[PDB]
Formats: C-alpha cells, sequence, structure tokens
C-alpha cells in the first residue's frame, strides 16, 4: 500500500498520459484527445521531431496508408512490425511532450488501436521525460487478451441488458453489482481450454500478473530495438536474454513439482507435438487457432519453416563444435567474456545480433518462425490479416504449454554451450573470513484471494456513456498469494566488509524422492532478493522480509485509484519504480497441508561496486558479477560447500481452500486464510 | 497370531506336504522322499486313481517326454500347460493322501521343479482331503520372482565365498549375518532406475504380498480348470472374474491419485505403446525382456497375434451390438444381469465358457496372447525355450505397468456391457425406516515398516553340505506399506428391530483436477472394504466396526519356519488355512501424504433375510443372492440412488514416518 509525493505539474501531465487508455475500443468525439488530435496537422509537423529522417519514414508509409483499425495487430507479422516501429520512433523523437502528446493523440484517433497501445506503452517507458510516468497495467489496457471468453461474453450480455435480467438469477452466474458497478467472478480453465494434465496449473499461466510480467519484459527492451540508449548494458543484453527465460522456467518448474507434474517435455519439429492447447480466445475476423494433443508439426504447411528452424539450431551446434568462428562480421570465441552477449542475441534474433538500429524485415528470426508452427493456425490471409494463436502475443504468451516447451528448449541449447565457462574455483567463492553460522525462516505460506480488474476497455459504450469515460466493468478472480514472513541470518566476521547478500529458492527433490544434486538443481533456483549490508566484525543476525525482496512488486491499482491518488498529489510508488518485476503473489509456488520441500540458498559475498548501470530493468546487484550469479553457470558442487553459502530446507504450506474454483461459487463461502 | 488347532494325524500330513517347499532346485538323495520317488510305479497303482482316463493320458505324455529340468515352466505356453494339466489331474484324481504324496515324491525327482510346484500348489489347494491345510506364502517358494536381481547375485556372491569376506564393507551394501541368516536389504527399482512416471508406484506394484495375491487368484480358481467343483458358484464365475479385476484396478487407482498420476493409459495393437517396462529380473538361460517406451506393437513378428486380438475384441463388440444372440451354444442376452458369466467367461476365454473341464489349445486365449504382444519378448525358440517377461507368470505380473494397462481394456468392455442393466431404483435400495444418522472414523493412516523373508529357496548347496544340514538361510527385508487399525462407527435410526447388512466402500474424492466425483460415472472406482451383518434394535443404534475385522482382507503369511513350529504345538495359522485368496490387509488404504490426501467412506444398510435362525459369515453371503459388489455393481443414476440407509463421509488418508522406501535402507 505504498506511495511516492508528486507535485501539479506531474499529476496534469501524468493525467495526460492515462486520458487515452480510456474506452480504447471506440472513440469519444467529445473528449479533448479527440480536439488536439483534430487539430494536429501531420503533414505540417516535420518540426515536431528531432529525427527528420524517422518522420519522412513514416509520413510516406502513411501515404500509403497502415493497419485498418478492428484488425488484430501483432509484433510477429513483418509490416505491421514496420508500421509500428515507425509510430514509435516518432512516439520517441518527438522533441518536446506537448508534441509526444499530440502525436498519441492523433495516433490514438486515426491508427488502428492494437498498434497505437503497443507503440504508445513502449514510448512512455523508453522517451527520458515520460519514463517515471505511471503506465495502467497490462490487463486493464487490453482486457481482451486477459479475459477468458466465458467472462468476456458474460460482459457482453450485462451490457447488453444494461444490468441484470434478475438479480438473484445473475447472482446465481456469479454476476455482482457493488457499488453501482458490475463484478463478474472468473474461474480458471477447464479441459476444453487446457486437454490434458497442464490443467492442473491454470491458476498460475493465466494468471494475469504473470502475462502482464511477460508483456513488460518484451516492452523494457524490444527484439526490435537496439540498446544504444542504454549504453553500457548493450554488452550484457544477451546475458538478460538468458536469465530472463532460465528464471522464468525454474518459476515454472517449481508449480509442476507441486502439482505432481514433473519435467517439461521435449521436442522435435519432425513429430508431433503431445500436448495442445484450446486458446479461450476470439479476435475480430477469427476465434483463436486450437492446437490439438498431438498435433503433426511436420506437414506441408511447415515444412519450409521447420527447414528454417532446424538448420538454426543446428548452426549453433557447429558453433558449439568450432570454438573460434567468424560469424556476424565478428570473430567470436565462446572462451570470450563477450560470448554470452552473443549466445543470448543469437537465439533472440536482436537488433543487436546485426548492423541494426531497428530490426530489418528481411533477418529471418528462429522465435518468430517457432511461434508460427506451434502456434497451430492456418496461413495468414494476407498481411494484415492473420490468425491468432496465444503466441501471437506477449500478453498471452505464458498461457500456452508450448512456450514453455520453445523456451525452455533455446535454454538448454545455451546451457549446452555453457560448457566452454569456466566454473567458479574455491576461492573465487569463498568469502574470507566471513561465515553463516545459521538461516531461520518464518512459515512459508500460499493461500489464494480474490483479486479485482477493471475489463471495460473490452466493452462498449454508447455515444451518451463515452462522455463520461465510462469504466463499470469488473473481473474478480483468485489468485495466488503468500503471507509476508521473514529470513533471519546468524553471521560470524572477522572483520569489518561490505557483503553482498542474494538468496535464490529453488527445488529439493526428484519426482523420483531423490535429493537433486546441484550439478544437476542449479538452472532450476530462482532468485528472491539481494542486497548490500555493511557487515561488523563478530556476531551479528541480519533480518529480510519478504516484504522487502528486490526481484518482486505489489499488484498494480486500477487506474480508477490512481487518479484517486493523484487528486492528493501521490503515486503507488512500485507502479513507478519497478512495474517490471514478478508480482509477489506469486513469489512462492503453491504449497500443500503437508508442506512442500524446497531448498532456500543463501549466499554472502564481497561487494565491490562499478560505475552504476543505467538500466532497461530490474535494478540489478551494482556488480562487474553476472546476473545470477553465482548461479549463472554449470558448478563443481565442492566448491559449494562454502562458509559463506548456506543451503536451508523449508517447506511451503497452503491455507484456506486447495482450489481456486471453490470461491466462486454463489452461495459457498469459502476457507479463507487467516 | 491368529490360529487353529490340529490333530497329531493333520500334523504329519501337513509336513509331509510342506517337504515338497523346502529345498526345491536340488534333490537329497538320502531323503525320504527320493526313496519312494525314484522308484514308484504308476501303472502298477493305477486302481489307486478315481479316473482312469486321466492317469492313463499322464503316462502317454510322459513318455512321450516332458518339459527338461533347467528350463522355465511357463503356463501361458501350449505343450508345458497340458504337461503341467495332467499331473495336476494326476494329483488330483489319486485316491487317498497316501497316492499322492507318492506321486508327489514321483514327481518332485522326475520332473522340471517349476512345473511340479505349479502343478502341486494347485492340487494340495483344490483337493478336498487338503481343505484345511497350508501351502507357504509364494515368496518363500519361488524368492526369485520376487527380487530385483541386484539382491539376487548378492546371495549368490555370499554363497559362493561362503561367507562375508570384510563384514564392514558388505554393510555399504545392505548386507549383514544375523544369527544364522545373511540379510539382504532391497530396495524397488525405482531406486536404481525411474525410467518414466510409473515407478512412482514401485512399492505397490512390486509388493511381494500384491503379487503373490494374483498368484493365489490364479490358484485357487485358474482360467484352464472348470469351476466344476464349487458347484453353485460355476454359475457366477465370469461374476467373480469382473469383480476381482475391477477391485483391483479401482485400489490400483488409488495409488495413482496419491503420486499425482491420474486415469490409465489406454492403447491400441496398431500403435506403438507410451509406456515401457524394464524388469530387473532373469533366468539361468536369460534376462526377462525389456519393453522400451514408445515400442510399436505392431510389427512384421505380431502382425498374425493382432489379427486375433483385434478379432476376439471385434467379435464381443459385435455382442453389444445386438443385445441378444447366440455364442458358444448359448444363448445371450445383454439385459440380464446373469449375463455377467458369459462375458467374464467370454474375456478369460475359460474352461466354462465352452462346457468343458480343461482348455484346448485350439481354444485360444485372448489373454495369453494379448500378454504375449505386450509382454514385448522375441519369438521363442522353441516350446520349452522362450524369453520370459512379467507376464509370463502370475507371481510377476502386477510388476508391469502394461499389466493393469490390459486388464483396464478388458473391464472397460465388460461395463459397456453393463450399460445395459437396468439401474437400481429407489425402492430396490430403500430401508424402509431405517436412517444412517451418523459415520465418523477414526484416524486413517498409512507408513511402511521393514519386512523380511526367507529367500532360502534361492540358495544351491553342495553334495557334503546336504547331508550335513549345513545351515546358509536368507532373509531379504524391504520397508512395506501398512496402516494403523482404525474403527468406523456408523449411527443409524432403526425404527424396528431388523436384521440388516452393513457394506463398506472406499473411493475417491476428486479426480486429479479437483473436479468432486459423481457416481453417475465413478461407481466402478469404489473399492470393497466390508460386508458384514448386524441385528439392529428400535430407536437408536450404533455398529462399530474395526479394520481388523474387515472380511474383505488378510493378515501376513507365516513363514516356512514359523508354521513349522506351530506344528509341534498342534496348532496352525488361521488365516492361512482358510482365508489366503484375500488381499493382504496392510495394502488396504492407498499411502497418503502427511497432510492428508481426501478420499471418501460409502456406507450402506439394507435389509437381510432373516434366517429365522443363527448365523455363520461363508453361507450367510450365499443365503442373500446381492450380485457380488451390490449396491455398486452397474451403473447409478445418482438421483435415484441416494437414500436414507446410504451414507458418505468424506475423510483424509494421513502418512506418518518416513515418506520414500530408499531411507529404510541406507546404510
Ligand atoms: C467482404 O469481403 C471483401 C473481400 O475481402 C471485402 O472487400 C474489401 O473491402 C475492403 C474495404 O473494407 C477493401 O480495402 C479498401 O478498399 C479500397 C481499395 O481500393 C482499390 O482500388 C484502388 C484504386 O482506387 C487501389 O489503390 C487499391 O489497390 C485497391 O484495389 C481502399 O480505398 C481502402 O483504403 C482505405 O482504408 C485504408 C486502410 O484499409 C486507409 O489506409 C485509407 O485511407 C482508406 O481509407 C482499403 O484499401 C478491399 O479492397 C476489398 N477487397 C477486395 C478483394 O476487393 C469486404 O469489405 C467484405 N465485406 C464485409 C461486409 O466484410
Ligand atoms: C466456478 O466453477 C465452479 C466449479 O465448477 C462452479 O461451481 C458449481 O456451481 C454450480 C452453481 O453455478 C453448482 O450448482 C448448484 O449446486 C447446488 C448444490 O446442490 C446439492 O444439493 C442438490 C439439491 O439442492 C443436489 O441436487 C445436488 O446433487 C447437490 O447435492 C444446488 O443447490 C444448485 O441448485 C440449482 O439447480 C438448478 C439447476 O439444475 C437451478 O435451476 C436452481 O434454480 C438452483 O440454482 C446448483 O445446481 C455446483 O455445485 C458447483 N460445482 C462444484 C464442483 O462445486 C462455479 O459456479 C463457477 N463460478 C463461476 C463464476 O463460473
Ligand atoms: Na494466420
Ligand atoms: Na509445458
Ligand atoms: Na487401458
Amino acid at each position: 500500500f505504498k506511495t511516492t509525493p508528486v507535485d501539479a505539474a506531474f499529476v496534469e501531465k501524468q493525467k495526460k498520459i492515462l486520458s487515452l487508455f480510456y474506452n480504447v475500443n471506440e472513440i469519444s468525439y467529445e473528449a479533448e484527445y479527440y480536439k488536439v488530435a483534430q487539430d494536429f496537422n501531420i503533414e505540417a509537423s516535420k518540426d515536431c521531431y528531432t529525427n527528420m529522417k524517422a518522420y519522412e519514414n513514416f509520413m510516406m508509409m502513411y501515404k500509403v496508408g497502415f493497419l485498418p483499425k478492428n484488425l488484430e495487430f501483432s509484433i510477429f507479422y513483418e509490416k505491421m512490425r514496420e508500421e509500428a516501429i515507425a509510430l514509435f520512433k516518432l512516439f520517441y523523437y518527438a522533441k518536446d511532450f506537448e508534441c509526444f502528446y499530440k502525436t498519441a493523440c492523433y495516433a490514438r484517433v486515426y491508427m488502428n488501436q492494437g498498434m497505437f497501445l503497443y507503440a504508445y506503452y513502449i514510448a512512455i517507458i523508453q522517451r527520458s521525460d515520460t519514463a517515471s510516468f505511471v503506465l495502467p497495467a497490462p490487463y486493464e489496457a487490453y482486457p481482451q487478451y486477459f479475459v477468458n471468453m466465458e467472462v468476456k461474453n458474460k460482459m457482453d450480455y450485462v451490457k447488453m441488458m444494461d444490468g441484470c435480467l434478475d438479480e438473484k438469477i445473475c447472482y446465481n452466474y456469479g454476476i455482482i453489482k457493488e457499488n453501482e458497478q458490475f463484478v463478474m467472478y472468473a474461474n480458471y480453465s477447464n479441459s476444453l481450454t487446457y486437454p490434458n494434465n497442464e490443467d492442473r496449473i491454470a491458476y498460475l499461466t493465466e494468471d494475469v500478473g504473470l502475462n502482464a510480467y511477460y508483456y513488460y519484459f518484451h516492452s523494457h527492451l524490444p527484439f526490435w530495438w537496439n540498446s544504444g540508449k542504454y549504453g553500457a548494458f548493450k554488452e550484457r543484453r544477451g546475458e538478460i536474454y538468458f536469465f530472463f527465460y532460465q528464471q522464468l522456467l525454474a518459476r515454472y518448474y517449481m508449480e509442476r513439482l507441486t502439482n505432481g507434474l514433473g519435467k517439461i517435455p521435449e521436442f522435435s519439429w519432425y513429430s508431433p507435438l503431445r500436448t495442445g492447447y484450446l486458446p479461450p480466445f476470439n479476435s475480430f475476423y477469427y476465434p483463436f487457432a486450437q492446437r490439438s494433443n498431438d498435433y503433426e508439426l511436420h506437414t506441408e504447411k511447415n515444412y519450409e519453416e521447420i527447414r528454417f528452424l532446424d538448420i538454426y539450431e543446428k548452426t549453433f551446434f557447429q558453433y558449439l563444435q568450432q570454438g573460434h568462428f567468424k560469424a556476424f562480421d565478428k570473430k567470436i570465441d565462446l572462451h570470450s567474456s563477450k560470448a554470452v552477449n552473443f549466445v543470448g542475441n543469437y537465439w533472440q534474433t536482436n537488433a543487436d545480433l546485426f548492423e541494426e538500429d531497428f530490426l530489418q524485415f528481411y533477418q529471418r528470426s528462429y522465435e518468430v518462425n517457432a511461434r508460427r508452427v506451434l502456434g497451430a493456425a492456418p496461413k495468414p490471409f494476407n498481411q494484415y490479416t492473420f490468425i491468432p494463436s496465444a503466441l501471437d502475443f506477449y500478453q498471452t504468451s505464458a498461457r500456452d504449454p508450448a512456450f514453455y516447451q520453445l523456451y525452455k528448449r533455446i535454454v538448454q541449447y545455451i546451457i549446452e554451450f555453457k560448457q566452454y565457462q569456466v566454473p567458479y574455483t574455491q576461492e573465487a567463492l569463498h568469502f574470507v573470513g566471513l561465515k553463516i553460522s545459521d538461516v531461520k525462516v518464518d512459515k512459508m505460506v500460499t493461500f489464494f484471494d480474490h483479486f479485482d480488474f477493471d475489463a471495460f476497455n473490452t466493452v462498449y459504450f454508447s455515444k451518451e456513456e463515452l462522455k463520461s469515460s465510462p469504466h463499470g466493468y469488473k473481473v474478480r478472480q483468485p489468485r495466488l498469494n503468500h503471507k509476508p514472513f521473514t529470513v533471519t541470518i546468524d553471521i560470524k566476521s572477522d572483520v569489518a566488509t561490505n557483503a553482498v547478500v542474494k538468496m535464490f529458492l529453488g527445488p529439493k527433490y526428484d519426482e523420483n524422492g531423490f535429493p537433486f544434486s546441484l550439478e544437476d538443481n542449479w538452472m532450476n533456483f530462482y532468485e528472491l532478493d539481494w542486497f548490500v549490508q555493511k557487515v561488523n566484525p563478530g556476531q551479528s543476525q541480519i533480518t529480510r522480509s519478504s516484504t522487502d525482496f528486490a526481484f518482486f512488486k505489489e499488484d498494480s491499482l486500477p487506474m480508477a485509484e490512481i487518479y484517486k491518488l493523484l487528486d492528493q498529489g501521490k503515486i503507488p510508488t512500485d507502479m513507478f519504480n519497478s512495474s517490471d518485476t514478478m508480482p509477489s503473489r506469486l513469489m512462492l509456488p503453491k504449497g500443500t497441508y503437508d508442506g512442500f520441500p524446497f531448498q532456500l540458498f543463501v549466499f554472502v559475498y564481497p561487494y565491490e561496486p562499478t560505475p552504476k548501470e543505467s538500466e532497461p530493468f530490474k535494478a540489478v546487484v551494482p556488480d562487474n558479477k553476472p546476473f545470477g550469479y553465482p548461479f549463472d553457470r554449470p558448478v563443481l558442487p565442492q566448491y559449494f560447500k562454502q562458509p559463506n553459502m548456506f543451503f536451508k530446507k523449508v517447506l511451503v504450506y497452503h491455507e484456506g481452500e486447495l482450489f481456486p474454483y471453490l470461491f466462486n461459487i454463489p452461495h459457498y463461502t469459502p476457507d479463507k486464510a487467516q | 497370531i491368529k490360529t487353529k488347532n490340529v490333530d497329531a494325524v493333520f500334523v504329519e500330513k501337513q509336513k509331509k506336504i510342506l517337504s515338497f517347499f523346502q529345498d526345491v532346485s536340488q534333490l537329497n538323495t538320502d531323503d525320504e522322499y527320493y526313496k519312494i520317488g525314484k522308484d514308484y510305479d504308476i501303472e502298477m497303482n493305477m486302481d489307486n486313481y478315481t479316473n482312469k482316463k486321466a492317469v492313463e493320458e499322464f503316462l502317454k505324455m510322459y513318455r512321450t517326454g516332458f518339459m527338461p529340468k533347467n528350463l522355465e515352466f511357463s503356463v501361458f505356453y501350449d505343450k508345458m500347460r497340458d504337461e503341467a494339466i495332467a499331473l495336476f489331474h494326476l494329483f488330483y484324481y489319486a485316491k487317498d493322501f497316501e497316492t499322492f504324496y507318492k506321486t508327489a515324491c514321483f514327481a518332485r525327482v522326475h520332473l522340471n521343479q517349476g512345473q511340479f510346484l505349479y502343478a502341486f500348489y494347485i492340487a494340495v489347494i483344490q483337493r478336498s482331503d487338503c481343505h484345511g491345510f497350508v501351502v507357504p506364502a509364494p515368496y518363500e517358494v519361488y524368492p526369485k520372482m520376487f527380487m530385483n536381481m541386484e539382491v539376487l547375485q548378492k546371495i549368490y556372491v555370499t554363497k559362493m565365498q561362503d561367507g562375508l569376506i570384510n563384514p564392514e564393507a558388505a554393510a555399504k551394501y545392505g548386507i549383514h549375518k544375523e544369527n544364522d541368516y545373511f540379510v539382504y536389504k532391497a530396495n524397488y527399482s525405482n531406486a536404481v532406475l525411474y525410467n518414466n512416471e510409473e515407478q512412482r508406484l514401485t512399492y505397490f506394484t512390486e509388493d511381494i504380498g500384491m503379487n503373490a495375491y494374483y498368484y493365489y487368484f490364479h490358484s485357487h480358481l485358474p482360467f484352464w480348470w472348470t469351476s466344476e467343483k464349487y458347484g453353485a458358484l460355476k454359475e457366477r464365475r465370469g461374476e467373480v472374474y469382473f469383480y476381482f479385476y475391477q477391485q483391483l484396478l479401482a485400489r490400483y487407482y488409488f495409488e495413482r491419485l496419491t503420486n499425482g498420476l491420474g486415469k490409465i493409459p489406454e492403447f491400441s495393437w496398431y500403435s506403438p505403446i507410451k509406456t515401457g517396462y524394464y524388469p530387473l529380473m532373469l533366468t539361468k538361460f536369460t534376462p526377462f525382456a525389456q519393453r522400451p517406451d514408445y515400442y510399436n506393437l505392431h510389427t512384421e513378428e505380431n502382425y498374425e497375434r493382432v489379427r486375433f486380438l483385434d478379432t476376439y475384441e471385434k467379435t464381443f463388440v459385435q455382442f453389444l451390438q445386438k443385445d441378444h444372440f447366440e455364442a458358444f451354444g448359448q444363448k445371450i442376452d445383454f439385459h440380464d444381469p446373469k449375463a455377467i458369466n458369459f462375458v467374464g467367461n467370454y474375456w478369460q476365454d475359460n474352461a466354462d465358457l465352452y462346457g468343458e473341464e480343461v482348455t484346448k489349445d485350439y481354444q485360444r486365449s485372448y489373454e495369453v496372447f494379448a500378454r504375449r504382444v505386450l509382454g514385448a519378448a522375441p519369438m521363442p525358440f522353441d516350446k520349452y525355450t522362450f524369453m520370459p517377461s512379467a507376464m509370463d507368470f502370475y507371481q510377476t505380473s502386477l510388476r508391469d505397468p502394461a499389466f493393469y494397462q490390459l486388464y483396464n481394456r478388458i473391464v472397460e468392455y465388460i461395463v459397456e456391457f453393463k450399460q445395459y442393466l437396468k439401474p437400481y431404483t429407489q425402492d430396490k435400495l430403500y430401508f424402509d425406516g431405517v436412517k444412517i444418522t451418523d459415520v465418523k472414523v477414526d484416524k486413517l493412516t498409512t507408513f511402511f515398516e521393514n519386512f523380511e523373508f526367507d529367500a532360502s529357496n534361492s540358495v544351491y548347496f553342495s553334495k557334503e553340505e546336504i547331508k550335513n544340514n549345513h545351515v546358509h538361510d536368507v532373509k531379504v527385508r524391504q520397508p512395506r506399506l501398512n496402516h494403523s487399525p482404525f474403527n468406523v462407527n456408523i449411527e443409524v435410526d432403526s425404527n424396528v428391530a431388523s436384521d440388516a447388512v452393513v457394506k463398506i466402500f472406499l473411493a475417491p474424492k476428486y479426480d486429479d483436477n479437483g473436479i468432486p466425483l459423481t457416481l453417475e460415472d465413478n461407481w466402478m472406482k469404489f473399492f470393497e472394504l466390508d460386508w458384514f451383518t448386524t441385528k439392529l434394535t428400535a430407536g437408536q443404534n450404533k455398529i462399530i466396526r474395526n479394520s481388523n475385522e474387515f472380511v474383505i482382507f488378510k493378515e501376513d503369511s507365516v513363514p516356512m519356519t514359523e508354521i513349522m513350529k506351530m506344528l509341534d504345538e498342534g496348532k496352525v495359522p488361521f488365516d492361512m488355512s482358510e482365508e489366503f485368496c484375500y488381499m493382504p490387509k496392510r495394502l488396504m488404504l492407498p499411502r497418503g501424504t502427511e497432510g492428508g490426501f481426501p478420499f471418501q467412506l460409502f456406507v450402506f444398510v439394507y435389509p437381510f433375510d432373516n434366517k429365522g435362525k443363527d448365523l455363520a459369515p461363508f453361507e450367510s453371503f450365499v443365503l442373500d443372492n446381492k450380485p457380488l459388489g451390490f449396491p455398486l455393481d452397474r451403473p447409478v443414476v445418482d438421483a435415484l440412488f441416494k437414500v436414507p440407509n446410504m451414507y458418505f463421509k468424506d475423510i483424509f488418508i494421513y502418512h506418518e514416518g518416513e515418506r520414500f522406501p530408499y531411507k529404510f535402507n541406507i546404510p
């Protein structure tokens, strides 16, 4: 519930930014943004931009025309990408906030909804003056991607009937009036959307924050954008790539573990993919593409793409087999520091992997092609109209099990390369004159909580209604969550030093009930937190609350609540400092009444600062150390018995109901955690 | 513990019986059985057998030649089977104990030991003079088939070495000498191999009791032999078949649930089968065959087998397409629940399917060939020479996921028939003026405990060592599942003095997604725990039933040496004398979880036929002719079904202590 103060100039500018997220699916002919848009003469505005070549480029594509309103926009299709990147460059190179805003009002009014939102979200995140301003949560901007079609439909019907037929009847269908607004209860999906064991974890993969999280990841550093803005970070880009996915997959594999699901399965482009998924969405023209269980990847429609994909991976194998090779106009050694970066950019086909300021249409991307084949859609009708899968959007990608299958496949390939890195030696890890004597944690408890957000942006309003910037329509759904807990660390030091304290969470046992060995477990640990303590000689005890963990955040406030906070000169400080991290809700994987066993790994090493990175991301240790150190590479497990290391077995309990559905039953009062 | 008393005459006979289960692989030439065996002339004793035809057939077949002593007998192959059956006829039609005994002595001396034991074990069970007698648990008689080859080899090593060479070193391997037994700690197969998720269940599928259990089931009632002996039971044979599998499968499914493993996989004979089995067992000639994951059933070698199997099924599908048809000289109508008999006999292809006493080679078994193809072995060399798989033996069948997948398939087809039957109506099931007002159950808690079994029969001795009655005895110990005893307290309001039957079922609560389980489609996942009778007085009653008294389960077999001690005290074990073919008590509950895995208990009270007289258990079941598994022997309709004399209690299965069996086996 934490805030940050803000003056009137901010408030007024902020409000201007947010005003464009109102009733995104329509136009209020009475809005201020509409007057600005009408007043804006795009052909006479060359002087609004600091880059005339970008403006000229836009005006050219614009003279021929863009993606029409009402078609689905996706970053994964070439022409739409060029157009969206072009729009973004105008947003970005606008000289001023006033020029930025006029341009944004223009695009808001005259361009495809999805395109505009896409570029506007990114621009705000990216523009120097505009960063430090808050954005509505991805699910409040794009409800259509965060709301399964049962509810979305009920919403259509409720709006068409301007309320309920008879209030008791739609109490039974989970629809409520609460404070002049509607609330629809929403369950997670059937086996008619997840038609296999994967359904056990719908509550994770359909989770709105998880999905938001991935969308924020993309938006902070789009594959198509070079690193110029982040200077010295350019060097660490590929390294992020690995860390982001490795880390995400670890979090995901933990959920599997507590639902008895075991290892994410391998697959092949020459065989059928066992595990299907039926996205519960529809676009303007099309229901989303369904991928049934045992879907044949290898058919006529996909042959040429499979040829592409196969060689793409096999050339990585050739790079591993040589060790030094000239590739992409560089001479690159895989014992080199620069290697980690290369690898990452190679798999993502970055703008950085090439010359490029902005990615050339013609540089074929393994991720792009992978998502087309796994999405299982029919081939696009023309280049403005394609049949959407979940893999077509960062908002929806984490929903399809095939997503984790793809990125696990990538991560394994990079781990294959990671054999070329030099495993940390003993004195390397050994912190001289520093020992952790004990670690102690509070009770770790997961549980479920209803959570609300306003889905009004996917609901339609009348000419009259739009004047009021109407937003009646809320989705209440049980989401994972845990109680706050503290870790206390007992330390003995010879000397006063400065130390970094990192603590990770990972698995304890196989699916066979065997202890994981570190040589096989290191990729399965995810970072919870890091910080810097001045450490005194003698015995000390460091306490750390789950509330202060570096890698997690509070939920976003609805746009309504943001405005209510501006009215009293404030902003939600997590939405401010760190919108791009995992929600704290999802910090722990769902536990059991037993207590599910995991290891908390605590690690203390010497703090040796470097000049602050200017960061596209999660502020990471002001260190020359890698991301996710010391788990950034294969280990020699002997070297992990150091006195400044501590593995502590920890059990995650659960409380109240065991399944989200038990919360959305009309007339049943659930067991709520206390 | 639970015993029974026996005269010196029974004692002499019992010890004579057990002498054939003592050193099975070798012959003591000094021993009494050998002297008797070697020279005994069957021909001269022809008039000491009930059935001349049988004995003639035996002598014919025997002079032709039987299987050799070094090979591995299996009942699933024609020629070996027939030899066995003839030998069995010989044992069965013996005039008296003496002749039977003399007949065994001969066979032990002159024949393949596997064949002999198969034959003898069944004869002992099936002979009327021998009712009341006791056979040793199968894991003592055939220990090589109840342990993985790691352990077996350790046994042989220790024997070759005439003891432990470095006791401390041996202790690292779970081997130590304890008095005059050598003790081997034994881990389940997944401690050394986790090839697929099915390995999660090894403590069940390898449990020496479960496997022995199936072996008893077959021995009591072999597919090749008629149920003539059992009179009225014959008309119920099919019913017993379905019930046995449908129960076993339900119990299996429970284990699946608590390991997060869901419904039993379906296969196709025209397709590869996803679930492999890697048997860690062997024979003096060969290893058991392995079935890799995604093993293709449809290869040249199997083309004909598949045709046969496909047809066998399609044939039953056709029966289902008519409701009334003529097959195997009978007229069948699937609206008649008694047709279950025919249906069960059809699938098992048993003697009672035809009108016959024994099956014939030309009456080709669906189960035999299903087993054969699922077993994945290469084609047998000759009739006595094949590569064994776990489905060549009843001792080993439960070890292979494919076993459950096969019988699942069969059972399902049988319930496709059950759909023809009219659902029990409100007024078939009502118990007028009686009401179960409450059910309360004690703590339900599972755990593992070390269990030892005498595995000595696996050890070969010396000429010199045999006359010296030198001792090299071998025990194998491993954690086996068990549970704490518990009470079910049932509170019922009888309007009036009446005699009732109470029945107790255990069933799942949810499926693996948390969908609560509806009787309409989950009736066949109900596992029957108890069947008993009670006087019900007017007003309020309460029955207290303890899991020890549950009628459907048995105590662990006593070891031969312990039985041997009891005989010197005119004592014999009760459970082993009568109740051997039942499921062992310790396995009644699936492995719970530390926090309480959810199941449910279904109590059902219904009117008992007075008797006008006092009541005893075995005939009390036969006096009321309710079908096995009543009232859950056919599809239910939830709304038509529930009634005041029914009760459903949500229950929770906890587990205490060490959760993984290997932790017991740690050095
Ligand atoms: C039934 O299905 C048919 C076929 O799919 C649809 O017909 C299409 O209709 C769309 C309009 O919705 C047409 O696309 C638009 O029409 C014009 C095309 O002009 C043609 O001729 C000019 C020369 O005058 C050429 O330059 C050009 O190559 C075309 O062949 C354009 O005027 C439109 O431009 C407008 O919209 C764009 C964005 O789309 C803006 O950028 C512009 O400013 C401008 O406002 C647009 O291109 C399309 O041509 C039709 N297809 C075919 C094959 O004829 C029907 O719409 C559909 N019916 C229903 C009810 O859905
Ligand atoms: C999220 O998903 C969950 C899980 O699927 C849904 O929960 C189900 O919700 C429905 C309500 O929508 C439940 O259905 C109701 O069951 C009640 C309990 O009945 C018991 O007792 C009755 C006799 O009263 C027996 O017949 C029955 O077997 C049970 O023993 C009933 O009281 C309700 O009565 C209604 O019945 C008829 C329809 O046939 C109506 O016309 C009546 O007017 C009356 O409303 C009703 O049938 C069901 O139990 C829940 N399932 C589970 C597994 O718990 C949530 O609804 C869902 N939430 C959202 C927002 O989608
Ligand atoms: Na498409
Ligand atoms: Na997956
Ligand atoms: Na099956």
